[PDB]
């Protein structure tokens, strides 16, 4: 006459990890580290920008890649790995900074700058790089001035923005330097180039530079692009001699949101607020080994491929 | 380690599946049951932990190094470096949480079954022994309604003492 | 988990206020209360350790400056690993907490068991258990001879006899 | 004839967090994490020097907000919102990690470069836009060089620094940038600007350059500074014919010291090792939530209100 | 803690070297020591597997982003600075708070695996036997030098002395 | 007749700390944090290049001290204290990016730019600065161009370096800044001086200047260095007037590798895996505290004496 105390066991049992036991059999655990992700960007519940084949400085420059793009807002701003940037051959000064900051932004709008050229100024400069429907065309918030006549002296010339708004403004002007001498002189002129751009917090010193350069899109000329942003209630004034790629509109970058740069298909069905590079990351789990770089509100990422949590007791089999 | 699971109980019940402590009949009619109180004290706990890991309170972070270019060599070695500290850290701390963690809820498992043993050795007080495996040979006759009462936790042991003593004793 | 402290007793007492952990006794001379000293200080001493480790105290600089503009890919850096920091200390902190509470919990749980246990021993055979930690005496008791108890100075084999027989019958 | 065993319980319990149960009862507990600061400067113990509206680099180049802090040691250097470098506008290269080096100082002697002119040149160049007394002055420790005869040519010059002492020095010059072309050819003439600077480990030319940008306290053109360390027995040498605004003075840093930025009051009552803006922090917990960006010997941040250790066991009381 | 290593046994054996765990005896026929095999090894088999937690470490590949031989630029010097410090406070408080946990739980277990044996010799003697209170267990029967090795075998078969062990209890 | 339980005990015990007690002691412990550490560089089984006096900079540009190391395969490359990267005084623009490539790399390799320089040009230009076999000589992969003639213009110059391999190339070219007006009039003419380098992804403009300035290697003048990496199938072209230090061979920067900068010996019959300034670490032990600037894979460095472990029970001495 017996009363017996006992436990469960199962047919077959996990194994875990303790202080004292690798290899320790349990009846059962849950894995910690989510090694699972979904390979499109889901996109729900996210009022998001995809940019396609645009690349973010596209989108001040006015990049014919970007036509679709110049203004919007955003939640989520998405970037693609062969996003053209420029269409006539250059490059942009602290692009990456500039790169980022439109990435974290939530929106761009556009303000005319108002300026106007006189009558020896040709502003309607345009290249066989730039590419509309079957035109020849330039960056859609910048302008070529050229001598109106070939050949002659570009004027003395004096444009000031002003940001009569109440918050910072991003203007972006590139410099030509020209592929020849000859290049040079058609649209300027033989006189000294010189480019000065001055606010209240910026001042910087332009000097366009003939040079033999290999050719980038059929263009052995340049254009290297800077910006910097202009405080409310300041004025920024361009001085110019020819080489100015001057601004038509300026940017104001607003709010803030969330920057994507990833090759994954959209899916506006699927919800998520962590992102990579190949897509999506939906998970409870507190650990994930699918990826290094992530962004957004991520779990922290481990080298193990598992780590499993005991949620029975020892399994003994009889 | 209390002394149960793994240890004077010699193995699991595969068969019982009603619970995670229980017990085993025997008597004049006798042959398994579950106890609900032990066995919900210990899933509690698993559940406290699965909280805690599935909790979530998720900083918000950016991008620092691009993927479609060339970031600037230098601030490319210090994210780097940064980054790998960082995660070192994370594997560390992942493996340690879970192998602490995964210590504690066994050893447990082991209090919870115990506990359950010595609520009863308690309760047959006088009238049972201990046979050193998990059970409890018992010297008066109960009964299967006597067996609830173990279960139960409504069994009087001094309703059957003299007849278990003398049991014992002769 | 040891099975005394929410547990195999039922319940605190609020009356005793200069011990955790304690006696009730009930003989013929009346009841009463004592705290037991030794086995409190055993609990206040891991207690006050773990107090200790926890105010042991690097100088760091500053490396964003407040009052100026930082440049912006650097600053950016900056933010991510701060952020990381801090992620790392506040799971850190509440992993810290949340162990220690636990552990000290089932230490506390421990010392309870252990002076249970201690009387249990001490009694031999002179006593059984009522499952609600309490010690059923089969002789006569009085306070001197309670207050032995408290002691660890009583004498099993004193009362054994009498004892056995009135376990009996 | 019976003994008990028992335990206390209390109560009004607190409720801690543990591994299993969030919602523990527990007889008592105790805070880890500092919730409340100081919002003063607790500066006992140290010395120290407030700034005030002076910014760390006018120590540098005199400007006049700054000219009770020209030279001085300290342990603690502290410095406030809106602090003023620059009278006469411009920009220095490499501001930020000028700053720290002199926020990281333990003082600042000035040493004299004894640069000495031609008399074709005026070196008393001064300006609207620093005032001392109400009147027109310049950057103390440096020089506004221009030519005494306006509109002519400023003479090809000549200047060379040497470093005599057992450590390094820290030079400073300004490249004036003219708003117009008549300012730059009424101070330097009509010739091309060229300013080279050289020493034994540093190389560096500089044009002014004529622009027209907005006013700044009522001035359109601009200096910009640079700076470079000058070890000992090294010499540097400035060649210029005009547009080079010119040391007199060079400093040096010494030992040193830990810097805020804070606008919370100075209490020279009370000490601190941990520091941020709104204030000190003064506590034996490791964990605060205060601020994330601190400075000196601080408790680790933590994004938590409250985090509390259980000091007791489990609070049971009875039914 | 369970109340046997620094609680109800007195102290240790300086003499047990062969064992972690042992028994002493006393019958008529001496006084002799043995060391249990079984519950020591126990108690080094979760050691050792502390240990190789310890070292079974595998590492990531770190580069220099510090030169040792050249002025570095002052301000990302300083990043570098604040990043490597803050990291090195982060693992020494790891490393202490590693250590502390783990001496804890070591020294616990070793308890443990001392009252699992002493709770398996009392459940083995049954009526026996009695306990003091210092680790010790009177028999209440000749126990012979080869009875003696049967209660270290488990082999003891308690039924065998019941009877003349509850007639010497009883009176 | 007594059986009787127990445990062991020592004479001499250790102590350790734990989650409630700062001086507890145990049978037994060992240490977690390393102290000891080997003072030679372990370089067995490693494909290793120790540099020697030679700066990784002075590998591009060809100082004597690099002579022995002007191309080679490496798994580790070593930095020295004495290291030499300029026999002739100059500066690199940003210097410490490129040694960081360099020290990154897995070896280099050299081809020849083929420029060839008409009759008016000298270049042949040597100098007291940098010896060769007790010899006048110059930097072995760069030319210092001057004008035959001692006083005449030197000839407007073109030359143009093409990438025809699969890989990037790296070039550096230097600029001369003359410490007077006669050094000056001497090597290029009256002249007024520049040079224009550009390529697809590069484009700059120098000018010489001259300056007097203290003498380092008893030499007055600089060099300042420049570099680019230029692309597979692109160009990259020299415009010039005098000034330019012109590249004769170009670098490539093959593989991966480790590198260290050290004052330990090495010691090739030795096996590590990391790396400081001291030598090396071999060690199961998961911390240490030689050094917390340290290469490779390594234990983590904490700010500790000592942190010991226990692997014994409570010690209770009889
Ligand atoms: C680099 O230089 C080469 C040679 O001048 C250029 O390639 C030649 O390419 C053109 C058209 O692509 C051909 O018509 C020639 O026959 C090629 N020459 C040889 C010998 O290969 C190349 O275009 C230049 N790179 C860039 C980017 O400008
Ligand atoms: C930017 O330009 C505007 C106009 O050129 C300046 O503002 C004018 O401000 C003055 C001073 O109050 C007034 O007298 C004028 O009536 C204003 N004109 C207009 C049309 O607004 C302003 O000062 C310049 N800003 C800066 C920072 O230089
Ligand atoms: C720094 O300047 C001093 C003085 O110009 C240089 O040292 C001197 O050498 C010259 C010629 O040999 C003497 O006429 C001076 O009298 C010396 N001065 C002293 C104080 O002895 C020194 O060579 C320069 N340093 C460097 C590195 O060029
Ligand atoms: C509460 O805990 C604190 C810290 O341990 C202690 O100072 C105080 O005496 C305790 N008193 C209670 C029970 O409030
Ligand atoms: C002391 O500890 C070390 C490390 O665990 C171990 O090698 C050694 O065996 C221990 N000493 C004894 C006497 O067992």
């Amino acid at each position: 006459d017996k009363i017996c105390l006992g436990h469960h066991a199962v047919a077959n049992g996990t194994i875990v990890k303790t202080l004292t036991n690798e290899q320790e059999e349990v009846t059962n655990a849950t894995e910690t580290v989510e090694s699972t992700g979904i390979n499109r960007l889901c996109m729900k519940g996210r009022k998001h920008k995809d940019l396609g084949n645009c690349h973010p400085i596209g989108m001040l420059i006015g990049t014919p890649a970007c036509d679709l793009h110049l203004t919007g807002m955003w939640d989520t701003l998405i970037e693609r790995e062969n996003a053209i940037a420029y269409c006539y051959p250059g490059a942009t000064v602290n692009v990456e900074a500039l790169r980022q900051k439109i990435m974290e932004s939530g929106g761009i709008n556009k303000i005319s700058t108002g300026f106007t050229y006189g009558s020896s100024i040709n502003s309607a400069g345009t290249t066989r790089a730039c590419m509309r429907n079957g035109g020849n065309s330039f960056y859609a918030e910048l302008k070529w001035l050229v001598s109106k006549s070939k050949g002659q002296n570009f004027p003395q010339t004096t444009n000031t923005y002003r940001n009569t708004d109440t918050a910072e403004h991003l203007i972006m002007w590139g410099i030509h330097h020209p592929s020849s001498t000859q290049e040079k002189n058609d649209l300027y002129g033989t006189q000294s180039l010189s480019i000065s751009v001055g606010s209240s917090t910026y001042r910087n010193n332009f000097v366009p530079v003939v040079g033999a350069r290999p050719q980038v899109n059929g263009q052995s000329g340049r254009i290297d692009f800077h910006w910097t942003l202009v405080q409310p209630g300041d004025n920024i004034t361009f001085s110019h001699n020819g080489g100015l790629i001057a601004p038509s509109r300026v940017s104001k970058l607003i709010g803030r949101g969330l920057g994507i740069q990833s090759d994954a298909p959209i899916d506006n069905n699927c919800e998520s607020k962590c992102f990579w590079r190949g897509g999506s990351i939906n998970t409870r789990l507190p650990f994930q080994n699918l990826s290094p770089r992530t962004v957004g509100q991520c779990p922290k990422y481990v080298n193990r491929r598992s780590l499993m949590l005991a949620t029975g007791m020892r399994n003994v089999p009889e | 380690l209390f002394g149960a699971i793994a240890g004077f109980l010699e193995n699991g019940w595969e068969g019982m599946v009603d619970g995670w402590y229980g017990f085993r009949h025997q008597n004049a009619q006798g042959t398994q049951a579950a106890d609900y109180k032990s066995t919900q004290a210990a899933i509690d706990q698993i559940t406290g932990k699965l909280n805690r890991l599935v909790e979530k309170t998720n900083t918000e972070f950016e991008s620092i190094e691009s993927e479609f270019s060339e970031i600037e060599h230098q601030i490319g070695n210090v994210i780097n470096w940064t980054k790998d500290s960082i995660t070192d850290i994370w594997t560390y701390q992942a493996e340690l949480l879970v192998a602490m963690e995964n210590q504690h809820t066994i050893d447990m498992a082991d209090s919870e079954m115990l506990n359950l043993y010595e609520r009863v050795r308690k309760q047959l007080r006088q009238n049972a022994e201990e046979d050193g495996k998990g059970c409890f040979e018992i010297y008066h006759a109960c009964d299967d309604s006597c067996m609830e009462s173990i279960r139960n936790n409504t069994y009087d042991h001094s309703q059957y003492r003299e007849e278990a003593l003398l049991n014992r004793l002769n």
